RNA sequence: UUACAGACUUAAGCAGUGGAGCAUGUUAUUUAAUUCGAUAAUCCACGACUAACCUUACCAUAUUUUGAAUAUUAUAAUAAUUAAAUUAUUAUAUUACAGGCGUUACAUUGUUGUCUUUAGUUCGUGCUGCAAAGUUUUAGAUUAAGUUCAUAAACGAACAAAACUCCAUAUAUAUAAUUUUAAUUAUAUAUAAUUUUAUAUUAUUUAUUAAUAUAAAGAAAGGAAUUAAGACAAUCAUAAUGAUCCUUAUAAUAUGGGUAAUAGACGUGCUAUAAUAAAAUGAUAAUAAAAUUAUAUAAAAUAUAUUUAAUUAUAUUUAAUUAA
């Protein structure tokens, strides 16, 4: 289409009007253009090119194979930047990628805390906030192949919010300790437990369990008798929440077998007094607490 | 590389090359290794 | 009112145009050579859109038989193995032809397409010029001049004596 | 002004900005014939508040360079930040070719839409020469950018028969131009690149030709009318080249079976 | 269409250091030969020093020697770590570091200029775009050339546990099928908007007899509705992002 | 130590070759030199992209000595700079050196080779075992063969095959004012197959199946490149780095010679030992492809061998073309 210079004057620079006005009187109006299928001249997009763009297009003043300064008429004097900045935002961060800002923030309970809600739908405040991890067991177990003795890194961990939930994980990394604990750490979100408590200090009574080679005798204790048991014992006490307890292990001491026993017994040893007296139809009264009852 | 302490002054190149041979030359003047001195036609 | 795009821009998202050809009096024939065909087609195409708007009817561009360079370098093994890798040169080549155009305004096309030439693209130009049979005014060798010299020194001359 | 650097008298009332660019274009352009200049650190000191530079600074580094400014920096440790991580704000360089090409046909689209059409101010009507008078041809050769030997190269082209000889003098002139005169075409075709130059290249062949078609002209001692054109050359030429004579037989065409178009209505109908 | 856009694929021009064609042969090869030299040449220049324990090295990549009708252009990608003076202050605005003194005498220059001095070299008009890359890793070049010359004390007892993970973090591990599909969706989508713009301006009617031969759809604006600068080119872009990487001692 | 399958190889079949002369490489021997190229008992040291000079690395004789480089310090000749000194260039001289086909019994690195490996590792998660660990069906089916497809408390990613990609072939569009003509072509772009469907037969894991044949549609029938490791070979006269040795000589130049010697031996070729095969002749000229020509390709013609002429060889002359 030919346009009047009038609506062509009030779009376009007047440096170009010459240009479209010499176009207009060399191209017939009737002019059948055809779309080349070889060779493609033009860009994919369109544009009228009256604007240079500071990125897509040559930058002014700087030498290239087309510029059209003389060789002394060149204005790029500075080299210690880039001379043309991507356009537009300014990156080229792909779509669901975030920007490596800040590294080394991370909270490795942040970290669990986020995979597992996603696995299993477990509130991430809880395990960042209430949830206390000791580590158990840190060892280093190798592997004989053919290549050679392959190491890997072992670690035993404990969780618990020290109000009767209580949990024991296993992880293990070729690579380092820290990701064995990490593994670990998650595995043991996920095996917490409940575990009955007495007046949630103690133990219901005392308990003989055999856990594979190892024999746990645990008794239960007076307020303010405090912790007198196997160093791995009161680590997972600590973190289920119990205060009050004696006992002792006999025959294998193995910390792993005896963290697992431990566990075992809280849990498949125990009966609650309301459990009992409903089995039973008694009544169970707790003499000590009824003699400072009104 | 000759023609370039002349044609800039301002700027002070470094031939890695030259230099390396330079410090190969020492080194072996330091271990006793180095060349004989040329004899003098005039001997 | 949209934008108006006028036809000099649009034309260059469609294929150049050409200008009839009314005589049918060759002037010039550009071969454009290259060792990759994609500058030199979109340097060809350029060069259609030049002569169009200089009032050149031009033709082309012809593709012609590309030549192909071989060479074999035998490896290490030469065990009749993988012994010998192949090596090649294709030289792409175009033909634009341009009619009944007078020589002032033939070569202000070569001035232009030479000023914005593309990389790895050479160009030869055969330019035919319709002459009269009579003009006016029209349109010793190095070594003859020794041999002479030669011939003229007493080492040859004291034998030449007769 | 392009000589503005070349004058830093008249910098002072210049924006900070523009300042500084001058100074660095003084710098780049005269390298190791720069002298430091009174006007120049005047100016320089004027920007110390577009760039923050305590306006003591300016002074040595202008006068003292990189190690004024290693001093002040108060070290030359800086991090090495080779491996550092990437910030996803530039592009590989295989990346910044494809956008150079692009920056390239962009570049040659905007001559095409604003330059070339500037050129149609130069149309000139061809002035077509005779081709009764202007019989003769010469091919020139131009190898552009390039120093080539066959540059000199220049040849003479025209058919016999325009060349206004009588019958006699004509078959003297083809006796005489011998492998030059091909009987088929009537072409006669010398080329010469003996000289340096086109030019003297030219002139040669053209006064070979004046010299040919004056013996031609000239029978007034021998016409060589007896002597008949020798086309050995001419045929050694064509058992060259591969002859495709044959023709279909026009007793074997058979019009009556050529498809008959077809009456269609709706393009009967769409042309009404 | 890979290969019919300039930003789809990379030109087979640019497989070749040296971008030239001439009919005569022997001056290509005297061409050839002479890109090989100063390229030598450019790689003896790049190693600067201000005093004996300022010593800059600047990593240079191959030059790429484009041949023209007219000129030649000597590109080459560079990369400078600037040592000397890194700081935030805007004192470098008042002094010429030694590598804006060498990328100045490669074009501006007045007297001296390395591109006059070639220009008679090679008997054309010569320019010199120095380009900066802000990264080693992003030209394979620069980066064998930097580990080469100036990691020695890393890898010359073995390449240290801190090197070697160094060069593990240099980029985040983007996913490449994701991004390889995301890339083939923008195709399609912008194939799509095309033909959409082509189909109604077709049945909008935008000589029946006329209307067999032609294939003019109309206005250009129409066509390439929706199709702008700011949207297709950045996304069609080829070679965008690294996504493997092997290095070897 | 058992069993299984598959290899590479094997022999089988077919078509060529095995001795003679000569060409050429190696060995041995000879030689002033016949430059260099191999030593842990099967065999076996091979450079045909051109060794008269050059090449050249070897021998004889003669000759050169900071040599081809960079720098230092002097001396000059020269041009600028600066008020005669400075700086530039050049030459000469000076001394660190330069140079070295000297050294793998000169240590490492490259390079390429061969060589197995190439559906297997590592990682994430899940699951089993108190645990080291394992991840199970399965010692799956199928193909010439990862070939192709199934399947299991495993699933997925990366990895690489494969896909993909290019070439060829068929077709379409564009380009050529069809005398640069081969349009029966040239070369850009696109499409096509890793073919498809019905039917009968034989097997099957018998079903929505393979092997078969039958019918139909189709131009459709062949190739290329491709991973990372592991174990091993080569001096690369095809590139390095160090150490080590020569420095009036193990460096450099010239003339001539040698690498071309000849008892035996070996490899690889050429021409032959005649009639399913050799030799002549075949001009409106039976029928190609791929290459080459500015450090050129050389037409036709004439002359001589040489005879009517042709043929073959050379000379004379140097047409056209630096090229669809
Ligand atoms: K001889
Ligand atoms: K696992
Ligand atoms: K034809
Ligand atoms: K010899
Ligand atoms: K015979
Ligand atoms: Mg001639
Ligand atoms: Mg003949
Ligand atoms: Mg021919
Ligand atoms: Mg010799
Ligand atoms: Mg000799
Ligand atoms: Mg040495
Ligand atoms: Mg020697
Ligand atoms: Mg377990
Ligand atoms: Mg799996
Ligand atoms: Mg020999
Ligand atoms: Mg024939
Ligand atoms: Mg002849």
């Amino acid at each position: 289409q030919h346009y009047d210079e009038s609506l062509l004057s009030r779009y376009y620079p007047e440096s170009l009007l010459k240009s479209i006005k010499l176009a207009q009187q060399t191209i017939p109006e009737d002019t059948k253009f055809r779309v080349s299928r070889n060779v493609e001249f033009a860009p994919p997009y369109l544009d009228d090119f009256t604007k240079i763009h500071p990125f897509w297009d040559y930058k002014p003043g700087m030498p290239h194979l087309h510029a059209q300064e003389e060789n002394n008429n060149f204005s790029i004097f500075r080299w210690d930047q880039v001379q043309q900045p991507l356009p537009g935002e300014g990156n080229i961060l792909p779509p669901g990628v975030s920007l490596p800002n800040d590294g080394g923030r991370k909270s490795k309970s942040a970290d669990v805390a986020a995979g597992l809600h996603k696995q299993t739908g477990v509130d991430p405040d809880y395990i960042t906030r209430k949830l206390t991890m000791k580590p158990l067991v840190m060892k280093r177990v190798s592997n004989q192949t053919g290549k050679g003795k392959i190491a890997s890194f072992y670690a035993l961990v404990v969780v618990g919010d020290k109000n009767g939930m209580v949990g024991l994980g296993e992880g293990k990394s070729r690579e380092e300790m820290s990701k064995a604990i990490f593994k670990a750490h998650w595995d043991a979100v996920r095996n917490l437990k409940e575990i009955p408590r007495y007046e949630n200090r103690t133990i219901y009574g005392d308990i003989d369990f055999r856990y594979h080679g190892v024999k746990l005798h645990l008794r239960s204790a007076k307020p303010g008798f405090g912790l007198r048991v196997n160093h791995v014992i009161f680590e997972i006490c600590e973190c289920a929440g119990i205060k009050d307890l004696s006992g002792k292990v006999y025959k294998s001491r193995n910390d792993m077998n005896i963290a697992k026993g431990t566990i075992e017994a809280f849990t498949k040893a125990q009966k609650t007094l309301d459990e009992v007296a409903l089995g039973r139809g008694k009544k169970l009264v707790d003499v000590r607490k009824v003699y400072y009852s009104s | 590389f000759r023609h370039l302490k002349t044609l800039y002054p301002d700027i002070e190149f470094v031939d890695l090359e030259e230099q390396y041979r330079l410090s190969m030359v020492e080194a072996k003047k330091r271990r006793g290794k180095g060349a004989p001195k040329k004899m003098k036609k005039d001997a | 009112s949209t934008r108006p795009y006028p036809v000099n821009v649009e034309a260059v998202y469609y294929a150049p145009l050409k200008l009839p050809i009314k005589y049918g009096d060759l002037v010039a024939d550009i071969q454009l050579r290259s060792y990759d065909n994609e500058n030199l087609d979109f340097y060809s195409d350029f060069i259609l859109r030049t002569g169009y708007y200089l009032g050149i009817p031009l033709t082309g561009p012809k593709p012609l038989p590309t030549r192909r360079e071989r060479w074999t370098v035998i490896k290490s093994p030469f065990v009749h193995a993988k012994s010998k890798e192949n090596f090649e040169r294709h030289t792409h080549k175009r033909l634009i032809r341009a009619w009944d155009t007078n020589p002032e305004v033939l070569q202000m096309l070569i001035a232009y397409i030479t000023k914005h030439s593309m990389a790895g693209v050479g160009m030869k130009c055969n330019f035919f010029q319709r002459s009269e049979i009579s003009l006016d005014l029209g349109s010793t060798s190095a070594v003859g001049q020794k041999v002479l010299e030669l011939l003229d020194s007493p080492d040859f001359k004291k034998h030449l004596e007769k | 002004s392009a000589d503005l650097y070349m004058h830093p008298e008249k910098w002072k009332g210049l924006p900070p900005q523009r300042i500084l660019e001058l100074y660095w274009e003084r710098m780049a352009r005269l390298g190791s014939e720069y002298k430091p200049n009174k006007d120049e650190l005047n100016a320089l000191l004027t920007t110390s508040e577009y760039s923050n530079v305590p306006v003591n600074d300016i002074k040595k580094l202008y006068h003292r360079g990189e190690q004024g400014a290693i001093d002040i920096k108060g070290g030359n440790v800086n991090r090495d930040n080779s491996l550092r991580p990437f910030m996803f704000d530039e592009l590989p360089s295989q990346a910044q070719e494809l956008v150079a090409q692009h920056r390239e046909q962009r570049f040659y689209n905007r001559l095409a839409a604003y330059e070339l059409p500037l050129l149609a101010q130069y149309r000139q009507e061809y002035k077509r020469p005779s081709p009764e008078s202007h019989p003769v041809t010469y091919r020139y050769t131009s190898y552009v950018g390039e120093e080539h030997p066959n540059s000199r190269k220049v040849v003479l082209s025209v058919k016999t028969k325009e060349l206004g000889l009588e019958e006699k003098s004509l078959h003297k002139f083809r006796i005489l131009a011998r492998s030059r005169y091909d009987h088929t075409t009537d072409i006669f075709k010398m080329s010469s690149d003996k000289f340096e130059h086109a030019s003297q290249n030219a002139r040669y062949l053209h006064d070979i030709l004046q010299r040919l078609l004056a013996e031609s002209k000239d029978l007034t001692e021998d016409d060589f009318s007896d002597v008949p054109l020798d086309t050995r050359h001419t045929i050694a030429k064509s058992l060259r080249k591969k002859k495709r004579d044959y023709e279909f037989p026009e007793h074997w065409k058979r019009p009556e079976d050529a498809p008959k178009k077809k009456f269609d209505i709706v393009d009967q109908l769409l042309s009404t | 269409g890979n290969i019919n856009n300039k930003l789809q694929h990379l030109n087979n021009m640019n497989n070749w250091n040296t971008q030239i064609y001439n009919y005569n042969k022997n001056m290509e090869i005297m061409n050839t030969m002479n890109d090989k030299l100063i390229n030598k040449l450019l790689y003896k220049m790049m190693t600067l020093k201000l005093n004996n324990m300022n010593i800059n090295k600047i990593i240079m990549s191959k030059t790429i020697n484009q041949h023209s009708l007219n000129k030649l252009n000597i590109k080459f990608y560079y990369y400078n770590n600037d040592i000397n003076n890194n700081n935030n202050n805007n004192n470098n605005n008042y002094y010429m570091n030694m590598m804006n003194k060498l990328m100045n005498i490669m074009n501006n220059n007045m007297n001296n200029n390395l591109c006059n001095i070639l220009s008679y070299y090679y008997k054309k008009k010569v320019t010199i775009e120095p380009i900066k890359l802000s990264y080693i890793y992003l030209n394979s070049d620069i980066f064998s050339k930097y580990i080469s010359l100036n990691d020695m004390d890393k890898y010359n007892n073995g390449i240290l546990t801190n090197y070697q993970r160094m060069l593990n973090n240099i980029m985040p591990k983007l996913n490449d099928h994701n991004i390889s599909m995301n890339y083939i969706n923008n195709i399609n989508n912008i194939n799509n908007n095309k033909y959409n713009n082509m189909i109604n301006l077709l049945n909008n009617n935008n000589n029946n007899y006329n209307n067999n031969n032609n294939n003019y759809i109309g206005n250009i604006n129409n066509i390439y509705n929706n199709m702008t600068i700011d949207n297709i080119p950045m996304d069609i872009l080829m070679y965008k992002y690294l996504v493997g990487w092997s290095i070897k001692f």
